[PDB]
RNA sequence: AUUUCACUCAUAUUAAAUAAAAUAACUCCAAGUGGGCCAUUUUUGGUAAGCAGAACUGGCGAUGAGGGAUGCUCCUAACGC
RNA sequence: CCUAUUAGCUGGUUAUUUUCGAAAGAUCUCUCAGGAUCGCUGGAGUUGAUUAAUAUAAUUUUACCAGGUAGAGAUAAUGAU
RNA sequence: AUUUUAAAAUUAUUUGAAUUUUUCUUCUUAUAAUUUAAGUUGUUUCUAUACAGUACUUUCUUAACCCACUCGUCUUGAAAC
């Protein structure tokens, strides 16, 4: 026969038995498809400060162990 | 209603019944949990076969000791009262169903001389 | 060893002394502010240059409904006022912020100015603490001092002396004196309520709304 | 520690003392402070009395002047009335 | 003193002003006198009627003042002033009113319960309007005149009531109905 | 049975009276920068970029920028929880949000306020106060400053 | 009636009592529980929390990861609440003192002949009962095959899920759903 | 834009208030359910319906107790002895 | 005899106490007496908190937004009259 | 059986102190007690000077006051004509 089309009801008391979950907000989000060029230099960027510490810690772990 | 006897505190006597045990004759008077729909028993329907629940728990301090004021324990021989030696005051010694009569007897004056009351020590005499 | 028991004895008559000439100052500071209330008073009455108190800056709020069919908004306000049997009584510091978030229980409480003696009487014979660790409370009768110093020592509000005279006059220190207090559980009304379903101010019996100077009667009729 | 009986703090004298240490110089004072004779009371009463005379004639001119403000708007209000019942 | 003949009113004035902001600098002060059933009920008619008849409510009004100011003598005989206004069930009506008791407090009682009883017009119904005086020889009422006559006097048509102590069920012959 | 992008947005799209017309030139001299509160609202009379149905009027913080577009991180209800979305619109339908200016002038008057008050060890509250209870203090009234108001009959 | 969450009585997830039926397991849990309750250091008590944990939680520690987690301190004790596993991949170890519930007879006998030397727990309380000088450490949790196949479906969008397969092949659930050809990809 | 160094922005009542706020968050496995109905307020079709169809909240269902004589849904109030 | 064929359908489905505790929405479906999948629920476990504080909140306050329902109007436009 | 202790109060002192101005004025220097501390103890009878009754415990049977509709099931809703 006819069956209930539609209805909200006691929709949002489900929804409140678990509260409203909150996004997490995590501190870093992906860079995949964000405005590229700019962090393929970031990336850059990030390479040319790590060059630097290598071979200096490289250095100092030889120069120390002799 | 609550049974009070010196310490010892018995919250409810005439223990429950099962429902329509009284009219239907193949329904056991043994407690059975009512699961049903529309019970009125399962459902707590006011002057209707109440039934047990934890409320009526007795004092665990009081839990198992008889109106001796003291456990039972039932033994089936001789050597089998040896730990009560050491509770004689906290026990209280049943003799087996299917003991025989001098055997009976036998542990009974090892009872009596061991300072161990006896329940059912008129039995099989 | 030997040494610990002694060094132990003579804290309790150091602390019984500093508080000896705290509660000195005490009743001086209580008696100063009991002149200087009047005596501003008296002198609104010489010239038409008149003097009063604002809100109390404290209310007693009584609940009056149990907790079936109610809203959702009025359940979250119970609940975050602390007010959760359907005979409690709590303390609430007013400002803009709790006056409006008791606008909205409003016709299911019922709240007035506590005044000194209601509030002695309060903590006095009705007053149970929350005693254990954080958020293991263990409700307790006060019955003592030495949990109202453990918890509000350091914060030198130790003793029902210092929490009375923190809790009457809305003072630096609710946040760990009426937190600190379990939810007053009352008793009904000695002589019984007018009608729980109207409000104290239509001119038909009833009960809830803001009483006022009214709810002390109330209050040590239900304690 | 085992949960004892509950004391009255307001009843039992001991206990009270124990939570109010000031309690005791407190109901001291007001116990003696009734035990005041009745001689005391009786002979300075007039003199209070007539120290009270001038804030209860002040009191008499705040009350006064409110009688004259309610008067004035009930003639005000009858003379608009009477202006309007035309 | 006896509660069952008893109402609960007392004088009460409390003294302020509109809140003074910056768009009016200095809102002149106001005031009115009513009684109620107690203060706070006062307080509560006040800023009704302070809603209806001006623009302002207890959000936007505040105080500098309160006293209770008893009569001049409690125990007088009073012939005082007020006005009535109430809506019934299809219009609103008006009129004036003085009745007769001790002093002001219990001068509106006996009024409502006249008004609920001959048009069942409840007390959310019902404004009354100008506390002031009346005189004596100007009631337009057909009782309140011979209430300061000279000399009047009435019979005792008075029914019996009783202590409860002795009002007793099983009586020995039936009583009369003259008494003194 | 319809249920298309614009549906139900005969008067939250349309113009206000008066104010038809494309955006002023100077809307396209906005700052924004990354990680900003922005507030979304559809301009109608733009209609590419446009941001969709139920994100007129929100606000979100600026996630990407681009030439002409920005991706607004939009927290949007559904159900039993909240979750974040990228909504990519044009310049003209996002306008920087004034939420924060609340926060950031105090965090201006930290610098000039706090900074004097520690070195010269003064211990001073910085929170805000809600302002509840209306302290004692002295006023003065004139007996002729006390006018009166009375009540009304009915006409 | 009251209103309050779950009638007020606090909930708490997790593990409760012991389920392993080890005596000697059993009395470790006794002996830590014991240094935990009365020793106020966090290290008792985490150890007597990972003592009961089960079989998932502790997980092995290869012999490779735990001389790099104890590189920058060579002089301290590594206690882990997992098995010592050999690394075939580390070509040589040097002197390290560990402390574990297990060593695979391989890893024990590397760890030996390069100097160092294999603790219990019941050593470790023995003679560091506050663990003075001890790092802890744990293996890889969530690097075992099952988490594999948890998290979003296989099947949501950008799920990293393994599915639940017979076989690994071309003809396994690899046409539709999976490639862009075939209707949708993931 | 990122990084590293400096200085330092109540933190000894907490960058507004309140909060038996960690009884939280997350993961795994899985049950039952997927015919609903009623009350207040709003509302569509209908002359109307204890009619048909929707919105909010609360209930009945799944639930007894005191009251409404009586009553699945009203009022009070939810339940160990 | 295959065959104890199949049945989205009807009926039945066996000890106690304790603890937690629903849904009758939604999407797709030769779907409308069914099913799958979310949602609601139990159990298990870890990370946390246990530090009257942070995370947090069917709450309020402060600041700032967005709306075109009630109302109002035919003088402001259309449609009337 | 290594807090029914510490304090608190009270009594009898005592030392010094102070102030309300003192037979319940207040605080330790010291002593000895006591409970108002630090959840009920005491006295007298009776059972009773018996070995099971007319008493006490308990089971059962009858009343009496108040209450109480056949369960299981499908169902929104079953005591259901």
């Amino acid at each position: 026969a006819k069956s209930k089309n539609h209805t909200n009801h006691n929709q949002n008391r489900k929804a409140h038995k678990n509260g409203i979950k909150k996004p997490k907000k995590h501190k870093f989000m992906s860079r995949k498809g964000l405005d590229p060029n700019f962090f393929r230099n970031q990336k850059y960027c990030l390479k040319g400060i790590q060059k630097k510490k290598k071979e200096l810690k490289l250095k100092a772990k030889q120069e120390k162990n002799n | 209603a609550v049974k009070k006897v010196g310490k010892i505190i018995k919250k409810r006597t005439k223990k429950f019944t099962r429902f329509q045990s009284n009219r239907f004759m193949r329904v056991k008077p043994a407690w059975r949990k009512p699961r049903g729909i529309d019970c009125r028993v399962r459902r707590r329907y006011k002057g209707t076969n109440l039934m047990p629940s934890i409320g009526y728990g007795s004092n665990k301090k009081t839990k198992f000791l008889l109106p001796n004021n003291k456990y039972k324990y039932v033994v089936k021989n001789v050597k089998e009262m040896e730990p009560l030696i050491m509770n004689h005051t906290k026990y209280c010694v049943q003799i087996a169903h299917n003991v025989s009569s001098k055997k009976r007897k036998q542990i009974i004056e090892r009872a009596k001389q061991m300072n161990v009351s006896v329940i059912n020590a008129k039995a099989r005499l | 060893a030997a040494k610990k028991i002694k060094t132990l004895k003579l804290i309790n008559k150091k602390k019984r002394n500093d508080l000896r000439q705290r509660t000195l100052r005490y009743e001086e500071e209580y008696e100063s502010e009991r002149k200087k209330i009047i005596e501003l008073k008296r002198e609104a009455r010489k010239n038409n240059c008149f003097y009063r108190e604002a809100e109390k800056k404290v209310v007693f709020v009584i609940r009056l409904k149990g907790v079936n069919k109610l809203p959702p908004k009025v359940r979250s306000v119970f609940r975050l006022l602390r007010l959760l049997q359907v005979h409690n009584g709590v303390f609430v510091k007013v400002n803009k912020a709790t006056k409006e978030m008791l606008k909205i229980v409003e016709p299911y409480v019922t709240y007035g100015y506590p005044t000194l003696s209601t509030v002695r009487k309060l903590l006095y014979k009705r007053g149970y603490v929350r005693v254990g660790k954080v958020r293991r409370y263990a409700r307790k009768k006060i019955q003592d001092n030495a949990d109202i110093s453990k918890h509000l020592g350091k914060y030198n509000v130790h003793g029902i002396e210092d929490m009375v005279y923190q809790l009457y006059t809305c003072g630096p220190v609710f946040k760990k004196v009426n937190n600190f207090l379990w939810a007053f559980k009352l008793k009904p009304p000695r002589k019984g309520f007018k009608a729980k379903r109207h409000a104290f101010n239509e001119p038909r019996p009833g009960d809830w709304g803001n009483r006022e100077a009214h709810i002390n009667e109330l209050i040590n009729r239900m304690i | 520690k085992k949960r004892l009986q509950n004391k009255n703090s307001l009843t039992n004298f001991a206990v009270r003392c124990r939570l109010n240490p000031a309690y005791k110089l407190l109901r001291s004072l007001a116990v003696l402070r009734m035990r005041k004779s009745i001689l005391e009371k009786s002979k300075n009463k007039k003199e209070k009395r007539v120290q009270k005379q001038i804030q209860k004639k002040e009191l008499q001119k705040i009350n006064h002047d409110y009688y004259k403000g309610v008067a004035k708007a009930v003639k005000k209000k009858k003379k608009r009335e009477e202006k309007k019942a035309k | 003193i006896d509660n069952s003949l008893n109402t609960n009113i007392h004088q009460y004035h409390i003294v302020g002003r509109a809140i003074p902001t910056a768009k009016d600098k200095n809102p002149n002060v106001y005031r009115m006198c009513i009684f109620a059933k107690n203060d706070t009920n006062a307080k509560s008619r006040f800023w009704y009627f302070m809603k209806k008849i001006n623009k302002l409510k207890k959000s936007n009004g505040e105080l500098l003042a309160c006293e209770q100011i008893k009569e001049r003598f409690p125990l007088r005989v009073k012939n005082y002033g007020v006005l009535l206004r109430y809506d019934s069930r299809t219009g609103t009506h008006n009129m004036y009113k003085e009745f007769r008791d001790t002093t002001k407090e219990g001068a509106i009682a006996q009024l409502y319960s006249e008004m609920a009883g001959r048009h069942r017009a409840r007390a959310s119904s019902i404004n009354i309007i100008r506390i002031s005086e009346i005189s004596s020889s100007l009631v337009r009422r057909p009782h309140i005149k011979q209430l300061l006559k000279r000399r009047l006097r009435f019979p005792a048509l008075h029914l019996p009531t009783l202590q409860k102590e002795y009002r007793k069920k099983f009586a020995s012959k039936r009583p009369s109905t003259y008494r003194m | 049975k319809s249920r298309g992008k614009r549906s139900g947005t005969r008067y939250k799209f349309s113009k206000k009276f008066r104010k038809h017309g494309e955006c002023t030139a100077n809307k396209y001299l906005e700052k924004l920068n990354y990680g900003d509160y922005v507030d979304i609202v559809c301009d109608s009379t733009q209609q590419k970029g446009m941001p969709f149905n139920y994100y007129h009027g929100k606000t979100g913080k600026i996630f990407h920028i681009t030439k002409r577009g920005v991706g607004v991180l939009v927290n949007k209800r559904v159900k039993h929880r909240i979750e974040q979305k990228k909504v990519c619109v044009r310049i003209e339908h996002v306008r920087k949000s004034r939420c924060n200016e609340d926060f950031l002038l105090r965090k201006i008057k930290n610098a000039e306020l706090i900074k004097e008050a520690k070195l010269k060890n003064e211990h001073i509250n910085i929170k805000r106060k809600t302002e509840g209870p209306k302290p004692a203090a002295m006023i003065k009234v004139p007996p002729s400053k006390i006018i009166t108001i009375e009540p009304l009959p009915f006409y | 009636g009251i209103a309050l969450k779950n009638v007020g009585r606090i909930k708490k997830h997790g593990r409760k009592h012991l389920v392993s039926k080890n005596p000697y397991l059993r009395l470790l849990v006794k002996l830590y529980n014991f240094l935990a309750r009365r020793t106020n250091a966090n290290f008792n008590k985490i150890i007597a929390k990972r003592l009961i944990m089960p079989k998932r939680y502790r997980p092995p520690l290869s012999l490779s990861k735990l001389q790099y987690h104890m590189a920058n301190h060579p002089n301290d004790i590594a206690v882990v609440v997992g098995s010592i596993t050999d690394d075939k991949r580390l070509f040589s170890l040097k002197q390290l003192k560990v402390c574990a519930l297990r060593f695979t007879e391989t890893a024990r006998k590397r760890i030996e002949d390069a100097g160092g030397e294999c603790l219990t727990f019941d050593q470790l309380a023995l003679k560091y009962p506050t663990g003075k000088k001890c790092v802890l450490l744990r293996g890889p949790t969530k690097a075992r095959t099952a988490e594999k196949h948890f998290g979003k479906a296989p099947g949501k969008p950008k799920s990293k899920a393994r599915p639940y397969v017979r076989s690994k092949g071309r003809k396994f659930e690899k046409a539709r759903g999976r490639r862009k050809s075939r209707a949708y990809k993931k």
